[PDB]
């Protein structure tokens, strides 16, 4: 009858605050018997610790759902995947809190998490409403090599198929390079100025003083980024005029914890309502077989709408996120990042503040510069294409038809 | 120099620890600057917390610097548990049988974790070979949301766009969900009489072959295709499967688990014996799995870059960047009109070897129509009549206006 | 070369030599020769 | 023939219609061993 | 020409089996209904379908 449900948490006032969330959602709909528990461990600095916790102190509670948040330590180099591969053995759903990495998004890989927060690669989505509301047709994407960056130009390419149009480059850099003015050459030749960046906080501020030094951050150039690029470090050099993304609720943990228990309590109480339920397994020792109705609880997960939520109306996506997040359009406008528009799940809606482009000017800067200079190749062939050598000083002789008139050469 | 390399296999298959130890015991100088002394063990049973106690419980005894783990059960979460085993602990795992032999999509840079499988992109190259071999140059190509999808749609239609064939894709429909309902009805009635190359789980294609029965997908003319995923445990086999189900996998019949461990031994020795000719002397492994070390945990060098070429006795076992074998040892079975899978072909050195040269028509089913639209011709060459001539070049298949033709020759 | 469809050694990939190679590459920005169009060419770059 | 040879200029829009061309592969085949790499010398080649 | 690719009689049982796979043998043509009002009902919604 009772419901253990495993929370892996930063501090021990959030795991306070997630048993108080536990007792509200057990309150309100509680199905006329089943009463909710909650079990709380907090993160541990080694990842080998954590599995050894969420296996002695989760697992061996039956927990039917485990709760797993980013460490207060600013440090975020994947600290849930012990929590999602401990708990994903026995396809028991791990709910994530604020992790946003695109790699949790392959449920071939993660087979039994779904996260609140929506993952970074869904960014793309908002560039291209964007390149819908201001008509940008030639854009330049600067992705890194890791996955996330491959998962974003991989969306925003399919996005952009259905236009029947693409990205003239795709300058794909790997993480942590400390020179990548190569590549910023590179693109400073195209004909594009719609400059889309997907990297790291490092990344973006190596990218922006790159930027920076060829000149690339004045007039007639737009960047397009997302939250990892106007964030931290990334943000003393970011360049002014710049349109980054912000999540609403990205980083209150508070919110997140309340909704994902109300969603996971009313998982239960529907996953309950059905028949043939097995209990979850007592310990990761002496049990192997997996939990028979881990798919159906993870899809009855995928399945449930929390109507009146804290973070706003709760969905998931085939891909196991909210698929619904309130991206907020923060402009750099002298060195102080204002909101000049929000993106809703399905649409952007711009606000009463003016954007300011890079280089100061008001006006919207068209997409490309059109080239009057072109690169021609041509090949010997004697009718068509004379070639003969030149003088010493560089031009070759004036020449005269039968007529008279002089020879056009190049 | 002494290599600990440690083996770790289920109680499912009968050898023995001391025939593991017993092994790696050639004496021919198998290792010319260094030595191994193979440590073995087994457990009950693949679970978490046990697999992390006995992987750092051998690495504190034995002071192992590699593993040759080896599953029995068909547990996909294992191979995951082994690679991030090797992400935090640095020590290079192979997995070899099991649930850890199916490949995973993206793994850990940092992880040195390999895996005795077949890619979902060469299980494609196989099939179109297949079909190479056969001219079954039309086909559908039915997927699904099972997670893998978007991949093996983009290689295969990489794959077709680079192909010199002409390889008419048809459709790709997708079953989002509602299988046995509207509107995926529809969408399998445009499929035109052609190979299927079916891509999903093994149960959910057993009620997509249901439903292509009752449309009457299967017969003389219909051909499927399919990869490792469904044909799964060769030992059970569904009665909704068609005979004549050409599928791809990895071997177990011929490719004995006492050569895996074998191949593994070996590939861990060779990349040793290049790390000593190349670099200075085998790094120690780390101390435990714990302990929280004050370490920005970079091991000076590893065998990670070396895993790319290493080559045993007789064959080539190198890795790709992505940690698939370059020569992975797959072979094309087939159902035969006894519902058993029987091994048809080999893929050997980026070749493909077919045991039929010609394809043997299979009854598909009981209710079948009778072969007879099917009719073998003899034609003896004469010179201006009938002309017999070798395999395109270009395009190894017969050329246009041409039609295949098989002579017995002695 | 004036351009075809040539199989790289490695990998097996499809790929252009001389002019379309030098155009669909960017290192060429139009090609004025006496190139012939024909459906090989014209798939991948357009003619006037 | 053996005793008549005749050619084109190698990766050419010629050699690439006499490769697509359904019927004349056989004389394709003669053509691709003997195939220049440009067209001066096919004409230096034919004039000597 | 006419080629008058086939003639299926549904027998019995029109929302059964053996019927779908009678009309899955139907290619994109002309077709020459011939029934009742609402058993041509029950074939349209089953051709829909």
């Amino acid at each position: 009858k009772i419901v253990n449900i495993g929370a892996v948490l930063s501090t021990r006032k959030h795991e306070q605050m997630f048993r108080e969330a536990v007792n509200q959602a057990n309150k309100r709909h509680g199905s006329w018997k089943i009463q909710l528990n909650a079990t709380s461990v907090t993160h541990k600095p080694n990842a080998i610790q954590m599995a050894l916790s969420v296996c002695e102190d989760l697992i061996s509670s039956q927990v039917y759902a485990i709760l797993v948040s980013h460490p207060p330590t600013p440090n975020d180099h994947f600290t849930p995947t012990p929590v999602s591969y401990t708990a994903g053995f026995y396809r028991i759903p791990v709910l994530g809190l604020t992790t946003r990495m695109s790699i949790y998004s392959d449920k071939s890989i993660h087979l039994s998490f779904l996260r609140t927060v929506p993952p970074y690669s869904h960014q793309s989505s908002v560039w291209f409403e964007m390149m819908r509301v201001y008509n940008w047709n030639h854009i330049i994407l600067l992705v890194s090599d890791d996955h996330e960056g491959r998962a974003a130009q991989k969306r925003l390419e399919t996005l952009l198929e259905e236009r029947e149009s693409k990205a003239e480059k795709v300058l794909q850099f790997d993480p942590g390079t400390k020179n990548v003015t190569a590549l910023l050459m590179e693109a400073r030749e195209l004909e594009a100025r719609v400059i889309i960046l997907s990297a790291s906080e490092d990344d973006a501020a190596t990218v922006y003083r790159a930027a920076a030094m060829l000149n690339m951050t004045g007039s007639g150039y737009v960047w397009l980024v997302g939250e990892r690029e106007i964030s931290g470090n990334a943000l003393r050099y970011a360049p002014d005029g710049i349109i980054g993304l912000q999540l609403i609720n990205g980083k209150n943990e508070s919110a997140h914890i309340s909704d994902a228990v109300g969603v996971v309590a009313q998982a239960v109480h529907e996953l309950l309502e059905k028949e043939n339920i097995t209990d979850p397994p007592r310990g990761c020792v002496g049990n192997t077989n997996i939990w028979k109705t881990g798919p159906l609880f993870k899809r009855v997960l995928m399945s449930s709408k929390y109507a009146d939520g804290v973070t706003g109306r709760v969905e998931f996506n085939e891909d196991g996120d909210r698929k619904f997040a309130n991206y907020s359009i923060m402009n750099l406008q002298n060195r102080k990042l204002v909101q000049v528009g929000i993106y809703n799940g399905t649409h952007v809606i711009p606000n009463d503040r003016k954007i300011i482009w890079p280089g100061g000017e008001t006006e919207k800067p068209r997409g490309y510069q059109m080239s009057t200079r072109l690169k021609i190749v041509t090949i010997h062939q004697e009718p068509f294409v004379y070639v003969k050598p030149t003088m010493s000083d560089g031009t070759c002789k004036e020449e005269f038809t039968v007529n008279g008139d002089p020879v056009k050469k190049v | 120099p002494a290599l600990n390399i440690a083996v770790l296999l289920g109680h499912s298959h009968d050898v023995t620890e001391r025939e593991l130890r017993n092994l790696w015991g050639p004496e021919q100088a198998t290792g010319l600057p260094l030595d191994v002394n193979v440590v073995a063990l087994l457990m009950n049973r693949t679970d978490p917390k046990s697999l992390i106690t006995h992987v750092c419980d051998l690495m504190s005894g034995a002071r192992i610097h590699g593993l040759v783990f080896g599953d029995d059960t068909d547990q996909e979460a294992v191979a995951q548990m082994l690679d991030f085993i090797s992400s935090q602990t640095f020590i290079p795992i192979l997995g070899i049988h099991g649930g850890a032999s199916m490949i995973m999509a993206d793994k850990d840079p940092t992880s040195t974790f390999f895996q005795f499988g077949a890619s979902i992109q060469q299980q494609a190259t196989v099939m179109l070979k297949i079909m190479q071999d056969y001219d079954w140059h039309v086909f559908s190509l039915v997927t699904t949301i099972f997670p893998g999808y978007r991949d093996f749609i983009s290689f295969i239609k990489t794959t077709v766009d680079n192909s010199f064939v002409g390889w008419d894709m048809q459709n790709v429909i997708t079953l989002d969900t509602s299988f046995e309902d509207a509107k995926t009805q529809v969408q399998l009635k445009k499929i035109h009489s052609s190979v299927i190359l079916l891509y999903c789980s093994k149960d959910e294609a057993v009620l997509i072959l249901s439903e292509a029965r009752s449309l009457g997908l299967t017969g003389y003319d219909f051909f499927w295709i399919v990869p490792s995923l469904v044909s799964g445990n060769t030992e059970l086999i569904p009665k909704e499967f068609p005979s004549g189900l050409i599928s791809v996998s990895y071997d177990d019949w011929d490719y004995s688990l006492e050569a895996r461990v074998r191949d593994g031994l070996g590939i861990l020795t060779t990349a040793a014996s290049s790390m000593l000719e190349k670099f200075s002397y085998i790094p120690e492994a780390k101390a435990s799995c714990y302990g929280q070390a004050e370490k920005p945990e970079t091991p000076l060098h590893t065998l990670h870059q070396f895993m790319v070429n290493v080559t045993w006795d007789g064959k080539d076992l190198s890795f790709t960047e992505e940690g698939y074998q370059v020569h992975p040892r797959l072979v094309v079975i087939v159902l035969n009109k006894d519902r058993e899978w029987e091994k048809v072909g080999k893929w050997e050195n980026q070749t493909l070897s077919l045991r039929h040269a010609v394809w043997p028509r299979y009854k598909s089913f009981s209710d079948c129509e009778p072969d007879d639209n099917h009719l073998s011709i003899v034609t003896l060459e004469e010179a201006p009549f009938v002309i017999v001539e070798d395999i395109d070049p270009l395009t190894e298949t017969c050329v246009r206006n041409t039609v295949p033709c098989r002579k017995f020759v002695k | 070369k004036f351009g075809t469809q040539e199989r790289v050694n490695n990998s097996n990939k499809k790929e252009w030599n001389g002019m379309m190679g030098e155009l669909l590459s960017g290192q060429a920005d139009m090609i004025v020769a006496p190139l012939t169009i024909n459906n090989e060419r014209a798939q991948y770059i357009e003619f006037s | 023939s053996d005793k008549f040879i005749y050619a084109t200029v190698k990766q050419s829009s010629v050699d690439i219609y006499f490769r697509r061309q359904v019927e004349l592969s056989t004389m394709y085949r003669h053509m691709e061993k003997h195939n220049y790499e440009s067209a001066a010398e096919a004409i230096q080649a034919v004039r000597d």
